[PDB]
């Protein structure tokens, strides 16, 4: 109650609309966004947006890393392969005989 | 095995070469921020976009008007920490970019300091003394009668911002935290938070 | 010349272990910060500490 929602004159009040007086002051607010301090919901919806933004995030990097487990992967086997091309090079067995 | 042991040292070479790319890539985005707080020439308040509009809403308007911190520079004989404290209590209040008004302006998305009569105890003028800067469209008269309407004491629920820190703001009653040395108030303090 | 390639190809499975290094930074601190809002007391406003 010690806040009114009608100008008080040079007084002190803070409007619906966001303007206030608060002295010789007069301001009128910003954008802030959606309610998130004020009420048991807003601070809930700000949980559950942060949470959503991080179980995104977790999900994104997570298919991320397995693409990356699955790049490794092939690098591992066609190092593999190059160890197994070693094996299938060409030898000279028959003309080193000759 | 020596080609082995070669192809090992190749691979770190390489690794020495991708390094060398990601330390010439860090050194670039470090020249980039130097270069900005090289060509940086005055750095101003925090502020929103809508102040911004609002502000650019007075300038096609016309209205007398001139940011805080434009408008008042401390004393020489109130050194540093007289400065912090009531830097800070200004940016805490948010009075810093506040706007001294030569009317009795009613802001939108932005805060503006009527001169309604707060003549009762101590001030904020007592301390420091107007600081007009290019464009200036109000007079030293007006901003000094300000910087008296800043009050020292409270005024019961009203507003006022005392030399140690503490203002009150409606129904509010504060006292401000350590900010360091100022910077926004006064020529010297805006140019030196470029230079660190 | 299976070296040179070879070398390459070391060369891009560094490259993933350098950005397997990058998601471990990434989603570390996004499981933490998700523990975090699961275990949020409240919303705090513009302070100092």
């Amino acid at each position: 109650r010690s806040i009114s929602l009608e100008q008080e004159g040079a007084g002190f009040h803070v409007d619906v609309d966001g303007s206030y007086s608060l002295g010789c002051l007069v301001g009128h607010a910003p954008n802030e966004g959606p309610s998130k301090y004020i009420g048991r919901s807003s601070r809930k919806r700000y949980q559950q947006e942060k949470i959503k933004e991080c179980q995104e995030t977790i999900e994104q990097l997570q298919l991320e890393l397995e693409e990356l487990k699955v790049q490794l992967s092939q690098y591992e086997e066609n190092l593999l392969q190059a160890a197994q091309w070693k094996q299938t090079m060409p030898t000279d067995q028959e003309l080193n005989d000759l | 095995v020596v080609n082995d042991y070669i192809t090992d040292i190749s691979t770190k070479k390489k690794l020495m070469e991708t390094k060398i790319e990601d330390k010439k890539h860090e050194l670039e985005a470090a020249r980039a921020e130097l270069h900005h707080w090289k060509t940086l020439k005055m750095p101003n308040p925090d502020r929103a976009k809508d102040t911004e509009a609002f502000r650019l809403q007075l300038l096609e308007d016309g209205q007398a008007f001139i940011p805080f911190y434009a408008a008042v520079e401390f004393q020489d004989d109130v050194t540093e920490e007289q400065k912090e404290r009531i830097e800070s209590a200004l940016k805490q209040t948010g009075i810093l970019d506040s706007l001294i008004t030569e009317n009795a302006l009613a802001p939108t998305h932005d805060r503006v300091i009527r001169p309604e009569p707060q003549l009762l105890g101590y001030t904020l003028a007592d301390y420091l003394r107007p600081d007009l800067e290019a464009d200036s469209l109000i007079s030293n008269k007006l901003v000094d009668e300000i910087l008296r309407s800043i009050s020292l004491e409270q005024e019961g629920a009203g507003f006022h911002v005392d030399v140690d820190g503490s203002y009150s703001l409606g129904c509010l009653v504060g006292h401000a935290p350590n900010e360091g040395p100022s910077k926004y108030i006064g020529r010297s303090s805006r140019k030196r938070y470029q230079q660190e």
